[PDB]
């Protein structure tokens, strides 16, 4: 029973850590891609204003 | 009116009142260095990214050039 | 042409939201 | 200021039929609708600087340019 409890706890801990890291990586990707999309929007706005002028 | 609001970020100070025994040039230099944190293009150039710098330059160029300063339309219509 | 298209090309159920919307719209 | 004529020459506009909806898609409620209608009813019987401010602010350079070109075409036709 002691071995079983220790092993189950260890396995659950490792899974939780892996899921946490995965989520954090995805959040970082989305932050970076948001920055790039904002830059593209700014460029498109600049182009449209130039055409209007 | 649109231009009157871009002045702080573009370094267009007003004429300052120099009282007795003061230098206009040094006074204006002190005012300029007071407001130097508001100037946007050099700040982004120093701290920004190449894409940010290109976008900032383009935006500033668009902002400062308006028809009110040296263009007219009615004569062309006539 | 745009106004003609908009007039002719107007808009065209077992969804609860649709039923409630119709009820309230008739109620107005 | 502009003002409407007496004995108007054109009555062929045939403007789109007014849409209707619940009060929360307009200013927000029956009382708010009435209040804002009363507020803006004062702008209805003339055209002046405020209307032109709104027109410029909403049309931008694009709309201003296209409108002027079309007015030139109208005057050429006439």
């Amino acid at each position: 029973t002691t071995q079983s409890l220790a092993s189950v706890a260890y396995l659950i801990n490792t899974l939780a850590n892996n899921v946490l890291q995965m989520l954090d990586i995805q959040a970082s990707q989305l932050r970076r891609m948001e920055s790039s999309i904002n830059h593209i929007s700014q460029t498109v706005d600049i182009h449209k204003e130039k055409v209007a002028r | 009116c649109d231009l009157l609001h871009a002045a702080p970020f573009q370094n267009i100070l007003p004429r300052v009142h120099v009282k007795e025994g003061e230098r206009l040039d040094a006074k204006m230099k002190r005012l300029e260095s007071k407001y130097a944190p508001l100037h946007l293009v050099p700040l982004i150039e120093r701290l920004g990214t190449p894409q940010q710098i290109a976008i900032a330059r383009e935006g500033d160029l668009l902002t400062k050039e308006r028809l009110c300063c040296g263009l007219s339309m009615f004569e062309v219509i006539l | 042409k745009g106004i003609q298209l908009r007039k002719v090309e107007e808009q065209r159920e077992n969804d609860v939201a649709t039923i409630l919307s119709r009820r309230i719209a008739v109620e107005y | 200021r502009f003002v409407r004529t007496v004995l108007p020459f054109s009555q062929e506009f045939q403007r789109d039929k007014q849409p209707n909806a619940q009060p929360q898609y307009l200013h927000g409620s029956k009382a708010l609708n009435l209040a804002y209608s009363s507020i803006y009813g004062s702008y209805r019987n003339f055209v002046g600087p405020p209307h032109f401010q709104v027109i410029c602010r909403l049309l931008g350079y694009q709309g201003i340019a296209v409108v002027m070109e079309e007015l030139l075409k109208v005057v050429k036709s006439l």
